[PDB]
Protein backbone atom coordinates (compact mmCIF):
# COMPACT_ATOMS: atom_id res chain seq x y z
CA UNK A 1 0.00 0.00 0.00
CA UNK A 2 2.78 2.70 0.80
CA UNK A 3 4.69 1.52 -2.54
CA UNK A 4 1.59 2.25 -4.47
CA UNK A 5 0.90 5.23 -2.92
CA UNK A 6 4.19 6.35 -3.26
CA UNK A 7 4.18 5.45 -6.80
CA UNK A 8 2.53 8.69 -7.79
CA UNK A 9 5.26 10.97 -6.37
CA UNK A 10 6.56 14.16 -8.67
CA UNK A 11 10.32 13.15 -7.92
CA UNK A 12 11.17 10.54 -10.45
CA UNK A 13 13.79 8.67 -7.84
CA UNK A 14 11.67 6.85 -5.59
CA UNK A 15 9.57 5.52 -8.11
CA UNK A 16 11.87 2.98 -9.63
CA UNK A 17 13.19 2.35 -6.09
CA UNK A 18 9.02 1.67 -5.50
CA UNK A 19 8.86 -0.09 -8.67
CA UNK A 20 12.06 -2.31 -8.22
CA UNK A 21 10.21 -3.12 -4.48
CA UNK A 22 6.80 -4.07 -6.32
CA UNK A 23 9.24 -6.68 -8.74
CA UNK A 24 11.06 -7.74 -5.72
CA UNK A 25 8.06 -8.62 -3.36
CA UNK A 26 5.86 -9.62 -5.48
CA UNK A 27 7.85 -12.69 -6.91
CA UNK A 28 7.96 -14.22 -3.45
CA UNK A 29 6.40 -16.64 -1.20
CA UNK A 30 5.10 -14.30 0.81
CA UNK A 31 3.91 -12.52 -2.52
CA UNK A 32 1.96 -15.00 -3.65
CA UNK A 33 0.28 -15.74 -0.11
CA UNK A 34 -0.37 -12.22 -0.43
CA UNK A 35 -1.99 -12.43 -4.14
CA UNK A 36 -4.44 -15.19 -3.37
CA UNK A 37 -5.85 -13.48 -0.26
CA UNK A 38 -6.12 -10.38 -1.75
CA UNK A 39 -7.81 -10.58 -4.97
CA UNK A 40 -10.94 -11.96 -3.77
CA UNK A 41 -11.52 -7.85 -2.86
CA UNK A 42 -12.18 -4.77 -4.67
CA UNK A 43 -9.57 -2.02 -4.83
CA UNK A 44 -7.76 -0.27 -8.15
CA UNK A 45 -4.20 -1.59 -6.08
CA UNK A 46 -4.68 -4.98 -7.55
CA UNK A 47 -5.27 -3.39 -10.69
CA UNK A 48 -2.12 -1.04 -10.39
CA UNK A 49 -0.03 -3.90 -9.73
CA UNK A 50 -1.11 -6.63 -12.34
CA UNK A 51 1.83 -5.81 -14.56
CA UNK A 52 4.34 -5.49 -11.88
CA UNK A 53 3.83 -9.46 -10.76
CA UNK A 54 4.90 -12.58 -12.96
CA UNK A 55 3.88 -16.22 -13.34
CA UNK A 56 7.58 -17.92 -12.84
CA UNK A 57 8.79 -21.69 -12.35
CA UNK A 58 10.77 -20.84 -9.31
CA UNK A 59 9.78 -18.07 -7.09
CA UNK A 60 12.32 -15.36 -6.14
CA UNK A 61 14.04 -15.80 -2.91
CA UNK A 62 16.44 -13.01 -0.75
CA UNK A 63 20.09 -14.64 0.00
CA UNK A 64 20.36 -14.72 4.23
CA UNK A 65 23.75 -14.44 4.33
CA UNK A 66 24.85 -14.31 7.93
CA UNK A 67 27.32 -12.02 8.95
CA UNK A 68 30.44 -13.62 10.78
CA UNK A 69 29.59 -11.74 13.86
CA UNK A 70 26.37 -9.67 14.44
CA UNK A 71 25.27 -6.73 16.85
CA UNK A 72 28.48 -5.31 15.98
CA UNK A 73 26.79 -2.66 13.55
CA UNK A 74 24.11 -1.77 15.93
CA UNK A 75 25.94 -1.81 19.17
CA UNK A 76 27.59 1.82 18.26
CA UNK A 77 26.07 4.55 21.04
CA UNK A 78 26.62 7.14 17.78
CA UNK A 79 24.00 5.48 15.93
CA UNK A 80 21.21 5.28 18.21
CA UNK A 81 21.49 8.74 19.17
CA UNK A 82 21.38 11.13 16.62
CA UNK A 83 22.64 15.22 16.60
CA UNK A 84 20.33 18.44 17.44
CA UNK A 85 19.94 18.50 14.00
CA UNK A 86 20.13 15.96 10.52
CA UNK A 87 17.30 13.30 11.62
CA UNK A 88 17.02 12.25 8.34
CA UNK A 89 20.93 10.76 7.97
CA UNK A 90 20.50 9.72 11.33
CA UNK A 91 17.39 7.28 10.62
CA UNK A 92 18.52 6.10 7.18
CA UNK A 93 21.59 4.98 8.86
CA UNK A 94 19.81 3.41 11.72
CA UNK A 95 17.41 1.45 9.22
CA UNK A 96 20.30 0.81 6.81
CA UNK A 97 21.84 -0.72 9.98
CA UNK A 98 19.65 -3.14 10.89
CA UNK A 99 18.87 -4.21 6.98
CA UNK A 100 22.65 -5.59 7.38
CA UNK A 101 22.13 -9.40 8.24
CA UNK A 102 20.51 -8.81 11.67
CA UNK A 103 17.96 -10.87 12.04
CA UNK A 104 14.92 -10.14 9.47
CA UNK A 105 14.15 -13.98 8.93
CA UNK A 106 10.87 -12.14 7.02
CA UNK A 107 11.47 -12.26 3.15
CA UNK A 108 9.58 -9.06 2.23
CA UNK A 109 12.39 -7.43 4.20
CA UNK A 110 15.96 -7.09 3.03
CA UNK A 111 13.45 -6.06 -0.07
CA UNK A 112 13.06 -2.64 1.03
CA UNK A 113 16.76 -1.35 1.04
CA UNK A 114 16.13 1.17 -1.96
CA UNK A 115 12.93 2.76 -0.52
CA UNK A 116 14.63 3.19 2.32
CA UNK A 117 17.98 5.08 0.90
CA UNK A 118 15.57 7.02 -1.02
CA UNK A 119 13.18 8.10 1.38
CA UNK A 120 13.18 9.13 4.98
CA UNK A 121 9.22 8.87 6.01
CA UNK A 122 9.47 4.71 4.38
CA UNK A 123 12.14 4.66 6.80
CA UNK A 124 9.96 5.84 9.68
CA UNK A 125 7.71 3.84 9.17
CA UNK A 126 9.44 0.77 8.52
CA UNK A 127 11.56 0.43 11.62
CA UNK A 128 8.99 -0.74 13.99
CA UNK A 129 8.59 -3.96 11.54
CA UNK A 130 12.37 -4.76 11.71
CA UNK A 131 12.79 -4.49 15.53
CA UNK A 132 10.14 -6.39 16.15
CA UNK A 133 11.24 -9.10 13.49
CA UNK A 134 14.43 -9.30 15.07
CA UNK B 1 41.40 24.43 -33.06
CA UNK B 2 42.59 22.48 -30.48
CA UNK B 3 43.91 19.81 -32.94
CA UNK B 4 46.18 22.00 -35.20
CA UNK B 5 44.73 25.71 -34.62
CA UNK B 6 47.30 25.31 -31.38
CA UNK B 7 45.00 26.44 -28.66
CA UNK B 8 46.38 25.96 -25.21
CA UNK B 9 44.20 23.04 -24.17
CA UNK B 10 44.47 24.46 -21.28
CA UNK B 11 42.71 28.18 -21.81
CA UNK B 12 40.05 26.06 -23.55
CA UNK B 13 39.52 24.32 -20.58
CA UNK B 14 39.14 27.07 -18.21
CA UNK B 15 36.65 28.65 -20.62
CA UNK B 16 34.35 25.12 -21.28
CA UNK B 17 34.37 24.90 -17.57
CA UNK B 18 33.06 28.80 -17.44
CA UNK B 19 30.62 28.26 -19.84
CA UNK B 20 29.29 24.54 -18.14
CA UNK B 21 29.21 26.83 -14.74
CA UNK B 22 26.67 29.41 -16.61
CA UNK B 23 24.91 26.59 -17.98
CA UNK B 24 24.06 25.50 -14.74
CA UNK B 25 25.65 22.23 -15.50
CA UNK B 26 27.41 20.51 -12.23
CA UNK B 27 30.35 19.41 -13.69
CA UNK B 28 32.37 19.98 -17.40
CA UNK B 29 32.33 16.24 -17.88
CA UNK B 30 28.49 16.27 -17.85
CA UNK B 31 28.36 19.34 -20.05
CA UNK B 32 30.76 17.94 -22.45
CA UNK B 33 29.22 14.68 -22.46
CA UNK B 34 25.79 16.01 -23.69
CA UNK B 35 27.64 16.96 -27.44
CA UNK B 36 29.78 13.74 -27.38
CA UNK B 37 28.18 11.96 -30.69
CA UNK B 38 28.03 14.82 -32.30
CA UNK B 39 31.90 15.36 -31.50
CA UNK B 40 32.33 11.84 -32.07
CA UNK B 41 30.57 11.47 -35.28
CA UNK B 42 31.90 14.78 -36.54
CA UNK B 43 35.56 13.76 -35.90
CA UNK B 44 35.17 10.49 -37.40
CA UNK B 45 33.37 12.23 -40.46
CA UNK B 46 36.60 14.01 -41.23
CA UNK B 47 37.84 11.63 -43.55
CA UNK B 48 42.27 11.60 -42.36
CA UNK B 49 44.42 9.34 -40.12
CA UNK B 50 45.76 12.72 -38.50
CA UNK B 51 41.23 12.85 -37.15
CA UNK B 52 41.33 9.34 -35.75
CA UNK B 53 39.95 8.38 -32.53
CA UNK B 54 43.48 8.01 -30.73
CA UNK B 55 44.13 11.69 -32.05
CA UNK B 56 40.53 12.92 -30.35
CA UNK B 57 41.12 15.42 -28.04
CA UNK B 58 39.73 13.88 -24.42
CA UNK B 59 41.74 16.52 -22.30
CA UNK B 60 38.31 18.58 -22.80
CA UNK B 61 36.55 16.15 -20.86
CA UNK B 62 38.85 15.99 -17.73
CA UNK B 63 39.99 12.81 -18.65
CA UNK B 64 43.46 11.70 -17.33
CA UNK B 65 44.26 8.67 -19.42
CA UNK B 66 42.83 7.51 -22.38
CA UNK B 67 41.83 4.11 -20.31
CA UNK B 68 39.65 6.04 -18.50
CA UNK B 69 38.31 7.92 -21.82
CA UNK B 70 37.50 4.78 -22.41
CA UNK B 71 35.69 3.42 -19.49
CA UNK B 72 33.47 6.40 -19.04
CA UNK B 73 32.69 6.79 -23.02
CA UNK B 74 32.62 3.62 -24.56
CA UNK B 75 28.82 2.88 -24.86
CA UNK B 76 28.60 5.70 -27.03
CA UNK B 77 32.02 5.26 -29.12
CA UNK B 78 31.17 1.82 -29.98
CA UNK B 79 28.11 2.09 -32.26
CA UNK B 80 29.83 4.85 -34.24
CA UNK B 81 32.78 2.83 -34.95
CA UNK B 82 30.68 -0.67 -35.46
CA UNK B 83 28.16 1.35 -37.60
CA UNK B 84 30.89 2.09 -39.78
CA UNK B 85 32.52 -1.97 -39.64
CA UNK B 86 35.75 -1.10 -37.98
CA UNK B 87 35.88 -4.26 -35.87
CA UNK B 88 39.57 -3.89 -35.20
CA UNK B 89 39.32 -0.53 -33.54
CA UNK B 90 36.67 -2.24 -31.17
CA UNK B 91 38.81 -4.73 -31.17
CA UNK B 92 41.77 -2.89 -29.73
CA UNK B 93 39.25 -0.62 -27.69
CA UNK B 94 38.48 -3.65 -25.86
CA UNK B 95 41.96 -5.44 -25.60
CA UNK B 96 42.95 -1.67 -24.10
CA UNK B 97 39.85 -2.14 -21.69
CA UNK B 98 40.51 -5.30 -20.44
CA UNK B 99 37.08 -6.48 -20.84
CA UNK B 100 35.93 -9.02 -23.69
CA UNK B 101 34.88 -7.43 -26.68
CA UNK B 102 31.46 -9.26 -26.75
CA UNK B 103 30.54 -7.83 -23.74
CA UNK B 104 30.89 -4.69 -25.20
CA UNK B 105 29.12 -5.26 -28.27
CA UNK B 106 26.20 -6.57 -26.47
CA UNK B 107 25.42 -3.55 -23.65
CA UNK B 108 25.93 -1.04 -26.81
CA UNK B 109 23.70 -3.05 -28.71
CA UNK B 110 20.02 -0.70 -28.67
CA UNK B 111 22.58 2.56 -29.81
CA UNK B 112 23.70 0.52 -32.87
CA UNK B 113 20.22 -0.49 -33.85
CA UNK B 114 19.16 3.09 -34.15
CA UNK B 115 21.67 3.20 -36.73
CA UNK B 116 20.46 0.44 -38.56
CA UNK B 117 16.76 -0.49 -38.19
CA UNK B 118 15.63 2.82 -39.57
CA UNK B 119 17.09 2.22 -42.93
CA UNK B 120 15.43 -1.09 -43.16
CA UNK B 121 12.20 0.38 -42.24
CA UNK B 122 11.67 3.02 -44.54
CA UNK B 123 12.45 2.17 -48.48
CA UNK B 124 11.02 3.52 -52.01
CA UNK B 125 12.84 7.06 -51.68
CA UNK B 126 14.41 8.62 -54.81
CA UNK B 127 17.10 9.87 -52.71
CA UNK B 128 20.38 7.88 -53.47
CA UNK B 129 22.02 8.86 -49.81
CA UNK B 130 19.64 7.13 -48.12
CA UNK B 131 20.17 4.59 -50.29
CA UNK B 132 23.91 3.93 -49.63
CA UNK B 133 22.67 4.41 -46.18
CA UNK B 134 20.60 1.54 -46.55
CA UNK B 135 23.11 -0.63 -47.71
CA UNK B 136 25.51 0.10 -45.40
CA UNK B 137 22.85 -0.77 -42.55
CA UNK B 138 22.23 -4.05 -44.32
CA UNK B 139 25.87 -5.05 -44.81
CA UNK B 140 26.55 -4.01 -40.83
CA UNK B 141 23.52 -5.96 -39.68
CA UNK B 142 24.75 -9.12 -41.81
CA UNK B 143 28.02 -8.63 -40.28
CA UNK B 144 26.74 -8.55 -36.86
CA UNK B 145 24.59 -11.99 -38.00
CA UNK B 146 27.93 -13.82 -38.50
CA UNK B 147 28.83 -16.54 -36.22
CA UNK B 148 31.60 -15.07 -35.63
CA UNK B 149 30.54 -12.31 -33.99
CA UNK B 150 27.06 -12.11 -31.69
CA UNK B 151 26.73 -16.07 -32.91
CA UNK B 152 23.34 -16.20 -33.46
CA UNK B 153 21.65 -15.14 -30.38
CA UNK B 154 20.78 -11.59 -31.85
CA UNK B 155 17.59 -12.81 -31.55
CA UNK B 156 17.34 -13.50 -28.00
CA UNK B 157 19.35 -10.64 -27.16
CA UNK B 158 16.64 -8.71 -29.42
CA UNK B 159 13.59 -10.29 -27.67
CA UNK B 160 14.79 -9.81 -24.02
CA UNK B 161 15.80 -6.70 -24.66
CA UNK B 162 13.05 -4.54 -26.57
CA UNK B 163 12.51 -1.37 -24.29
CA UNK B 164 16.21 0.09 -24.54
CA UNK B 165 15.93 -0.57 -28.19
CA UNK B 166 12.49 1.47 -28.04
CA UNK B 167 13.41 3.97 -25.89
CA UNK B 168 16.65 4.32 -27.88
CA UNK B 169 14.55 5.00 -31.06
CA UNK B 170 12.01 7.57 -29.88
CA UNK B 171 15.13 9.31 -28.49
CA UNK B 172 15.93 10.44 -31.88
CA UNK B 173 12.72 12.09 -32.78
CA UNK B 174 13.19 15.73 -34.65
CA UNK B 175 10.12 17.15 -36.70
CA UNK B 176 11.99 19.54 -38.63
CA UNK B 177 12.01 26.93 -37.30
CA UNK B 178 14.38 27.98 -34.42
CA UNK B 179 14.99 24.82 -32.38
CA UNK B 180 18.29 23.67 -31.78
CA UNK B 181 19.59 19.95 -33.80
CA UNK B 182 19.68 17.28 -31.46
CA UNK B 183 22.01 14.38 -31.72
CA UNK B 184 23.16 13.32 -35.28
CA UNK B 185 20.21 10.64 -36.16
CA UNK B 186 17.54 13.36 -36.55
CA UNK B 187 14.77 10.91 -37.54
CA UNK B 188 11.73 12.29 -38.20
CA UNK B 189 7.90 10.54 -36.81
CA UNK B 190 6.73 8.64 -39.83
CA UNK B 191 10.37 6.44 -39.97
CA UNK B 192 9.94 6.18 -36.27
CA UNK B 193 6.54 4.55 -37.11
CA UNK B 194 8.15 2.54 -39.95
CA UNK B 195 10.85 1.39 -37.64
CA UNK B 196 8.66 0.22 -35.10
CA UNK B 197 6.03 -1.51 -38.27
CA UNK B 198 9.54 -3.26 -39.37
CA UNK B 199 10.42 -4.68 -35.29
CA UNK B 200 6.74 -5.95 -35.85
CA UNK B 201 6.88 -8.01 -38.81
CA UNK B 202 9.98 -9.80 -37.56
CA UNK B 203 5.13 -4.36 -31.74
CA UNK B 204 3.45 -3.06 -28.85
CA UNK B 205 1.90 -6.32 -28.75
CA UNK B 206 5.66 -7.34 -28.52
CA UNK B 207 5.46 -5.42 -25.29
CA UNK B 208 1.88 -6.26 -23.86
CA UNK B 209 3.93 -9.83 -23.45
CA UNK B 210 5.81 -8.44 -21.26
CA UNK B 211 3.28 -5.14 -19.64
CA UNK B 212 6.39 -4.18 -17.60
CA UNK B 213 8.09 -2.95 -20.35
CA UNK B 214 5.97 0.58 -20.84
CA UNK B 215 6.92 1.58 -16.70
CA UNK B 216 10.65 1.25 -18.30
CA UNK B 217 9.83 3.20 -21.41
CA UNK B 218 8.19 5.74 -19.63
CA UNK B 219 10.76 5.97 -16.63
CA UNK B 220 13.73 6.51 -18.56
CA UNK B 221 11.65 9.53 -20.61
CA UNK B 222 10.80 11.10 -17.30
CA UNK B 223 14.08 10.68 -16.06
CA UNK B 224 16.00 12.72 -18.69
CA UNK B 225 12.93 14.96 -18.69
CA UNK B 226 14.47 15.19 -15.47
CA UNK B 227 17.67 15.50 -15.27
CA UNK B 228 17.56 18.25 -18.42
CA UNK B 229 17.59 22.16 -17.09
CA UNK B 230 17.10 23.48 -20.25
CA UNK B 231 13.88 24.43 -22.17
CA UNK B 232 14.48 23.26 -25.14
CA UNK B 233 15.68 19.63 -25.06
CA UNK B 234 12.90 19.92 -22.01
CA UNK B 235 10.40 20.28 -24.82
CA UNK B 236 11.98 17.53 -27.54
CA UNK B 237 12.06 14.97 -24.84
CA UNK B 238 8.09 16.51 -24.17
CA UNK B 239 7.40 15.94 -27.67
CA UNK B 240 8.74 12.32 -27.12
CA UNK B 241 6.82 11.72 -24.12
CA UNK B 242 3.56 13.06 -26.57
CA UNK B 243 4.39 10.93 -29.15
CA UNK B 244 4.84 7.69 -27.18
CA UNK B 245 1.60 8.14 -25.48
CA UNK B 246 -0.22 8.76 -28.70
CA UNK B 247 0.79 5.56 -29.65
CA UNK B 248 0.09 3.80 -26.85
CA UNK B 249 -3.38 5.32 -27.14
CA UNK B 250 -4.08 4.13 -30.26
CA UNK B 251 -3.53 0.20 -28.93
CA UNK B 252 -6.17 0.44 -26.22
CA UNK B 253 -9.24 -2.24 -25.94
CA UNK B 254 -6.05 -4.74 -26.39
CA UNK B 255 -5.89 -4.39 -22.20
CA UNK B 256 -2.25 -3.90 -22.53
CA UNK B 257 -1.19 -7.31 -21.00
CA UNK B 258 -3.45 -5.49 -17.82
CA UNK B 259 -1.70 -2.83 -17.40
CA UNK B 260 -4.30 -0.50 -18.84
CA UNK B 261 -4.77 1.40 -15.33
CA UNK B 262 -1.04 1.62 -14.07
CA UNK B 263 -0.19 3.13 -17.36
CA UNK B 264 -3.40 5.39 -17.01
CA UNK B 265 -2.52 6.52 -13.60
CA UNK B 266 1.06 7.13 -14.41
CA UNK B 267 0.55 9.22 -17.07
CA UNK B 268 -2.35 11.46 -15.84
CA UNK B 269 -0.20 12.04 -12.79
CA UNK B 270 3.01 13.20 -14.73
CA UNK B 271 0.97 15.23 -16.61
CA UNK B 272 -0.53 16.94 -13.82
CA UNK B 273 3.29 16.86 -12.32
CA UNK B 274 4.09 18.93 -15.33
CA UNK B 275 1.49 21.06 -15.52
CA UNK B 276 1.79 22.01 -11.41
CA UNK B 277 5.43 22.94 -11.83
CA UNK B 278 4.89 25.84 -14.40
CA UNK B 279 7.77 28.52 -14.29
CA UNK B 280 5.69 31.18 -15.74
CA UNK B 281 3.99 31.90 -19.43
CA UNK B 282 6.08 34.31 -20.88
CA UNK B 283 8.38 32.17 -22.84
CA UNK B 284 6.82 30.93 -26.08
CA UNK B 285 8.46 27.56 -25.69
CA UNK B 286 6.98 27.36 -22.05
CA UNK B 287 3.55 28.14 -24.17
CA UNK B 288 3.98 25.49 -26.68
CA UNK B 289 4.99 22.73 -23.64
CA UNK B 290 2.01 23.91 -21.65
CA UNK B 291 -0.65 23.19 -24.45
CA UNK B 292 1.26 20.00 -25.68
CA UNK B 293 0.62 18.63 -21.96
CA UNK B 294 -2.94 20.32 -22.06
CA UNK B 295 -4.07 18.17 -25.66
CA UNK B 296 -2.19 15.17 -23.76
CA UNK B 297 -3.93 15.04 -20.93
CA UNK B 298 -7.50 15.76 -22.81
CA UNK B 299 -6.72 13.18 -25.55
CA UNK B 300 -6.02 10.60 -22.64
CA UNK B 301 -8.76 11.34 -20.80
CA UNK B 302 -11.17 11.25 -23.68
CA UNK B 303 -9.92 7.64 -24.94
CA UNK B 304 -10.29 6.55 -21.16
CA UNK B 305 -13.85 7.68 -20.83
CA UNK B 306 -14.69 6.43 -24.07
CA UNK B 307 -13.12 3.42 -24.37
CA UNK B 308 -13.05 2.40 -20.90
CA UNK B 309 -16.14 3.59 -18.87
CA UNK B 310 -14.66 3.57 -16.04
CA UNK B 311 -10.85 4.11 -14.08
CA UNK B 312 -11.64 7.71 -13.96
CA UNK B 313 -13.05 8.23 -11.01
CA UNK B 314 -10.53 7.64 -8.88
CA UNK B 315 -8.85 10.63 -10.94
CA UNK B 316 -11.60 13.09 -11.94
CA UNK B 317 -10.98 15.44 -8.16
CA UNK B 318 -7.85 15.49 -9.16
CA UNK B 319 -7.95 16.34 -12.75
CA UNK B 320 -10.82 18.78 -11.82
CA UNK B 321 -8.61 20.63 -9.28
CA UNK B 322 -5.23 20.95 -11.12
CA UNK B 323 -7.66 22.11 -13.87
CA UNK B 324 -9.28 24.92 -12.19
CA UNK B 325 -6.62 27.50 -11.15
CA UNK B 326 -5.28 27.42 -14.80
CA UNK B 327 -8.54 29.76 -16.16
CA UNK B 328 -6.72 32.78 -14.63
CA UNK B 329 -4.15 32.67 -17.12
CA UNK B 330 -4.78 33.98 -20.37
CA UNK B 331 -7.80 32.87 -23.16
CA UNK B 332 -5.07 30.47 -25.51
CA UNK B 333 -4.89 28.06 -22.52
CA UNK B 334 -8.56 28.84 -20.89
CA UNK B 335 -10.26 27.88 -24.19
CA UNK B 336 -8.58 24.53 -23.23
CA UNK B 337 -9.48 24.06 -20.10
CA UNK B 338 -13.00 25.00 -20.37
CA UNK B 339 -13.33 22.77 -23.24
CA UNK B 340 -12.16 19.85 -21.25
CA UNK B 341 -14.00 20.57 -18.35
CA UNK B 342 -16.75 20.47 -20.10
CA UNK B 343 -16.10 17.31 -22.19
CA UNK B 344 -15.14 16.28 -18.28
CA UNK B 345 -18.52 17.19 -16.29
CA UNK B 346 -21.20 18.96 -18.78
CA UNK B 347 -21.73 16.18 -21.61
CA UNK B 348 -20.97 13.32 -19.01
CA UNK B 349 -24.27 13.40 -17.43
CA UNK B 350 -25.49 10.28 -19.44
CA UNK B 351 -22.78 8.34 -17.39
CA UNK B 352 -24.44 6.72 -14.06
CA UNK B 353 -20.78 5.00 -12.86
CA UNK B 354 -19.05 8.71 -12.54
CA UNK B 355 -22.48 10.16 -11.50
CA UNK B 356 -21.76 9.90 -8.28
CA UNK B 357 -18.13 10.53 -9.15
CA UNK B 358 -19.20 14.52 -10.12
CA UNK B 359 -21.69 14.46 -7.35
CA UNK B 360 -19.01 14.21 -4.77
CA UNK B 361 -17.12 17.00 -5.95
CA UNK B 362 -15.65 20.25 -5.06
CA UNK B 363 -17.72 23.36 -5.96
CA UNK B 364 -16.29 25.30 -8.89
CA UNK B 365 -15.23 29.29 -8.25
CA UNK B 366 -18.02 31.77 -8.24
CA UNK B 367 -17.07 33.68 -11.60
CA UNK B 368 -18.84 33.96 -14.91
CA UNK B 369 -16.54 31.60 -16.20
CA UNK B 370 -17.84 28.88 -14.20
CA UNK B 371 -21.38 29.92 -14.82
CA UNK B 372 -22.26 26.69 -17.11
CA UNK B 373 -20.24 24.57 -15.05
CA UNK B 374 -21.59 26.01 -11.47
CA UNK B 375 -25.11 25.58 -12.74
CA UNK B 376 -25.03 21.46 -14.13
CA UNK B 377 -23.18 20.59 -10.85
CA UNK B 378 -25.81 22.33 -8.40
CA UNK B 379 -27.98 20.32 -10.79
CA UNK B 380 -26.28 17.17 -10.59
Amino acid sequence: TYLNNTLVEDCVKVRSAAVTCLKNILATKTGHSFWEIYKMTTDPMLAYLQPFRTSRKKFLEVPRFDKENPFEGLDDINLWIPLSENHDIWIKTLTCAFLDSGGTKCEILQLLKPMCEVKTDFCQTVLPYLIHDI
Amino acid sequence: SVKENGLEPHLVKKVLEKVSETFGYRRLEDFMASHLDYLVLEWLNLQDTEYNLSSFPFILLNYTNIEDFYRSCYKVLIPHLVIRSHFDEVKSIANQIQEDWKSLLTDCFPKILVNILPYFAYEGTRDSGMAQQRETATKVYDMLKSENLLGKQIDHLFISNLPEIVVELLMTLHEPDLDPAPNPPHFPSHVIKATFAYISNCILEILSKSPDSYQKILLAICEQAAETNNVYKKHRILKIYHLFVSLLLKDIKSGLGGAWAFVLRDVIYTLIHYINQRPSCIMDVSLRSFSLCCDLLSQVCQTAVTYCKDALENHLHVIVGTLIPLVYEQVEVQKQVLDLLKYLVIDNKDNENLYITIKLLDPFPDHVVFKDLRITQQKI
